[PDB]
RNA sequence: CGGGGAAUCAGGGUUCGAUUCCGGAGAGGGAGCCUGAGAAACGGCUACCACAUCCAAGGAAGGCAGCAGGCGCGCAAAUUACCCACUCCCGACCCGGGGAGGUAGUGACGAAAAAUAACAAUACAGGACUCUUUCGAGGCCCUGUAAUUGGAAUGAGUCCACUUUAAAUCCUUUAACGAGGAUCCAUUGGAGGGCAAGUCUGGUGCCAGCAGCCGCGGUAAUUCCAGCUCCAAUAGCGUAUAUUAAAGUUGCUGCAGUUAAAAAGCUCGUAGUUGGAUCUCUCUCGGCCGAAGCGUUUACUUUGAAAAAAUUAGAGUGUUCAAAGCAGGCCGCCUGGAUACCGCAGCUAGGAAUAAUGGAAUAGGACCGCGGUUCUAUUUUGUUGGUUUUCGGAACUGAGGCCAUGAUUAAGAGGGACGGCCGGGGGCAUUCGUAUUGCGCCGCUAGAGGUGAAAUUCUUGGACCGGCGCAAGACGGACCAGAGCGAAAGCAUUUGCCAAGAAUGUUUUCAUUAAUCAAGAACGAAAGUCGGAGGUUCGAAGACGAUCAGAUACCGUCGUAGUUCCGACCAUAAACGAUGCCGACCGGCGAUGCGGCGGCGUUAUUCCCAUGACCCGCCGGGCAGCUUCCGGGAAACCAAAGUCUUUGGGUUCCGGGGGGAGUAUGGUUGCAAAGCUGAAACUUAAAGGAAUUGACGGAAGGGCACCACCAGG
RNA sequence: ACGGUCGAACUUGACUAUCUAGAGGAAGUAAAAGUCGGGUUUCCGUAGGUGAACCUGCGGAAGGAUCAUUAACGG
């Protein structure tokens, strides 16, 4: 991916991913 | 071209030295080369040499005897500090018993042990056993 | 060894090891100094001028009777050239061989035999601006090379 | 032959260097690529979900068939194959487990009579292959 | 995050350092501030951005990369405990506070010590001492099997108490209980080789499986699954992964490039790197000495002072030993709490070999005195206003004396000159030779062509053939050789011109001007591409004709581009010696080319003198050969591929198991073709190089047989 | 409240880069025993022949097994 913020970019997407996945899963 | 003539020198009276023959003519002759032959006089590793003296650099013949195996030149002409050449004789020294790294000081040019002696340290040029 | 060519040719002078003049040279150093002086009025380049001194007049080394050599000598008197002897001659050697390449376009070793006189003339004129013998704004140019010989 | 010249440093460093980048351990250790490459991302074990059970070929001089697992990576999203070493091991793992898996010990290299397969079981469903295969535990589901 | 440092290690080195000490940075992201000596502070404020809590729907309150803890994340990491007693810090302060720090809990990260039992008697068993020819006879120990006995010492544990401690726990000390092998019971891996220890037994039957690698298993499995036995380490042992040593497989020490991976097609050339000898302490101020300059400046080497501790090496010291700690020892005293190392860079004083550098060659050069011009003396002209005090110091100058006045030599380094040569070296013009093709004429004929055979094709409108000419483009045979020239690719008719070149000869000249060379620049076989001309032969493509279970390569005839020349492009070859360039040394020999030297003789029909050709030696540079146990190398072989573990003459390029692959992508050049630079994923236990024997020859020769044939029964 | 400064951030287009749903297209794999069926010594660089191999034209190599002859040349 390089360009070191994006890469920091893509980890802070895929953080947001699984929380929010995470955070539905334990709403129910 | 020719460059450090110590090491032709060398080379010379050691390709002679190994095919068993009695005289080596060298050239050029310079006086580093006059020391170093000396320095191997004055323990007997080579014997009496004549310097053939031309009005250009001059040649040398020097005498041979068979107790010479190896003489070699270190080039480049390594700092040698004072600690750091128990390193060097244990590397180019085929024992603890003889052999020696010829080394310039401020004080001439000498043999290791004479370096130890003295105190003092050089630039190496050399060993012979 | 040659530089630009392959060959490693031997041929060269060998000097006796007496500098001492002969016995048989009746001749005082200021009378070569003159002879060297008409030679140069005459116009002859140094090497021109020990040939001349060697073939006739029996001097062997100009320098073992007089104590110097010729160009030390002209440079004193006065009359050595502008610009040095080989220099001179490898700016002709190359002049020559451009108009040469300016009469046929095709000779390829003429080219290359060029690119080395240049060369030389590179190495001399670096060596000379070294020891300050020429000018250091001192420049060779291609179009500015028959008028300096 | 060498410069061994006093003031020769440089092009000595800059030559190793150089050259050192044309040897195989330091490119694959340094140059970054098998490191994205490899699926356990510089790991000593990974922790999948079994997606399938695979009878792999043996290599042709042995004829055997070899019970290897299909499995997906958790924190990358990879899908690996990962052999399941002792007889009778298979049946412990069942599709959708958790399995803790390493490699087999040549580092990236498929190994022995199993083509194309890095990695063997480790544990199944939080205890180990071991411990199922001697009767030292029981495993949960 | 950077250091101190850590792991590994002969020497060099390689890797790691988020982490308790130092310095920096930041409190979800940036930004702006208030107060204060000190903050752009967040356990302070104000915003916007992102998450988010209480809601009465108006509003308010946020910041655990602090201590515990939780979620999530993952292969991966502890208690929502006790204390301010030790260590310090803060405050108005001997008194309060401190999730700093201490103490316990979790803890097989790691390190240190160290149980799982020993002995005696008997029964066998060995090895020995004394006596015996020997057998044997004993009192000398040792070893286990003890399906034999026997008591003695124990720590694990149970657990009074003391001690430890802020209060406790643990350790230490001690009451009582606490050991006979079915116990207070030691495991983790393996037993074909590497690598220590079974050709044991049962089951399986290329299945299940084992196996880091080689390999095992298809009915005797030394290798699988088990039983027994054995082996290694041991309260520890496996497996995965990163890293280090092995790895002289990254080579500075210390690798390699003929054939195994590899030297650029060739030459020049800036940067870089390397570079031949040679040159043997003093004048003023102060008490024989201290101040002032040093001496061209260095690099080198030695000494000194600075370089926080902790870590490392190491001194001392019985923590019961040890890892540790800085304590402790003697009857109030005596002591310790060292020392070394701490690259490089910066200070400092000696040494002067080595390696750079300079000091006089238009002599406006040193050292002395003899003078001028200008600027200036801070005191002697008692107090003075002064034109002048004198003296002395700086800068430009005129001549003079004086210096042995001042230039190391001429590399078996290089450049340049001069000389007679020499060569298929190059460019331009010119000259000739034949062959082939075509045309014209003449002659006589029915065949000519091509093949292993044929066939296509030409041909009595007269082919082929023989003769006389003409023209067109091409090519420079034989002489032509292991001969020559050129940087290489390459270069062969005659003559003339043009500009170069090696070598040789010189008692010529310059005096280090040199060697290899990133960047860059010229040349570069053939084939190919643009614009022009020309097309004799040959000729890829293409057209036919032959030939076949399947032929669509071979063969024959014709023939396009091309092959030729001119001007622009491309920069590629087995562009080869599959062997970088420069320089030194180490065996020999006689042929050849060029040049030079010394010569008896034959020759130019005996030549009148030199000169050319031969003949005999010598020297220098070359193309090569032969010989050799110089020594090298895996070897074939090599006088270099030698002078290599006795490893360093300078320097350029370049290789790191085979493939992927010289591929994709990117850049660059080119009209294009493509050239240059150039991966990764993945795959694989091999691929190769040299030699050594000879099953098997569809390789060849001989010999033998009515279990072979011939002529027969 | 005006103006200035520092300035988070907001909106609009361009260059991107990342996360994440996708109609369809082209494939392959497992399931069908379903239906029909002789030449070349070993190469290298270029060009053509259907891309590659291969063959041929041109120019190059050996990394390809040297038998026989060779003293007169004067009248």
């Amino acid at each position: 991916e390089l360009s070191r913020v994006d890469q920091r970019h893509r980890a802070s997407q895929l953080r947001k991913q699984k929380k929010e996945a995470v955070l539905a899963e334990k709403r129910q | 071209v020719r460059m450090n003539v110590l090491a032709d020198a060398l080379k010379s009276i050691n390709n002679a030295e190994k095919r068993g023959k009695r005289q080596v003519l060298i050239r050029p002759c310079s006086k580093v080369i006059v020391r170093f032959l000396t320095v191997m006089m004055k323990h007997g590793y080579i014997g009496e040499f004549e310097i053939i003296d031309d009005h250009r650099a001059g040649k040398i013949v020097v005498n041979l005897t068979g107790r010479l195996n190896k003489c070699g030149v270190i080039s480049p002409r390594f700092d040698v500090q004072l600690k750091d050449l128990e390193k060097w004789q244990n590397n180019l020294l085929p024992s603890r018993q003889f052999g020696f790294i010829v080394l310039t000081t401020s004080a001439g040019i000498m043999d290791h042990e004479e370096a130890r002696r003295k105190h003092t340290g050089g630039k190496i040029l050399g060993f012979f056993f | 060894g040659r530089m630009h060519a392959p060959g490693k040719g031997l041929s060269q002078s060998a000097l006796p090891y007496r500098r001492s003049v002969p016995t048989w040279l009746k001749l005082t150093s200021d009378d070569v100094k003159e002879q060297i002086y008409k030679l140069a009025k005459k116009g002859l380049t140094p090497s021109q001028i020990g040939v001349i001194l060697r073939d006739s007049h029996g001097v062997a080394q100009v320098r073992f009777v007089t104590g110097n050599k010729i160009l030390r000598i002209l440079k004193s008197k006065g009359l050595a050239p502008d610009l040095p002897e080989d220099l001179y001659h490898l700016i002709k050697k190359a002049v020559a061989v451009r108009k040469h390449l300016e009469r046929n376009r095709k000779d390829k070793d003429a080219k290359f035999r060029l690119i080395l006189i240049e060369s030389r003339i590179h190495r001399l004129a670096r060596y000379y601006k070294t020891k300050r013998v020429l000018p250091p704004n001192w420049k060779y140019e291609s179009s500015t090379a028959s008028a300096l010989v | 032959g060498k410069c061994r010249g006093l003031r020769t440093a440089r092009k000595l460093r800059s030559h190793r260097r150089d050259q050192k980048w044309h040897d195989k351990q330091y490119k694959k250790a340094h140059l970054g690529t098998a490191l994205k490459a490899n699926p356990f991302g510089g790991a000593s074990h990974a922790k999948g979900i079994v997606l399938e059970k695979v009878g792999v070929e043996a290599k042709q001089p042995n004829s055997a068939i070899r019970k290897c697992v299909r499995v997906q990576l958790i924190k990358n999203g990879k899908k690996i194959t990962a052999f399941v070493p002792n007889d009778g091991c298979l049946n412990f793992i069942e599709e959708n487990d958790e399995v803790l898996v390493a490699g087999f010990g040549r580092k990236g290299h498929a190994v022995g009579d199993i083509p194309g397969v890095r990695f063997k079981v480790v544990k199944v469903a939080n205890v180990s292959l071991l411990a199922l295969y001697k009767g030292k535990k029981e495993r949960p589901r």
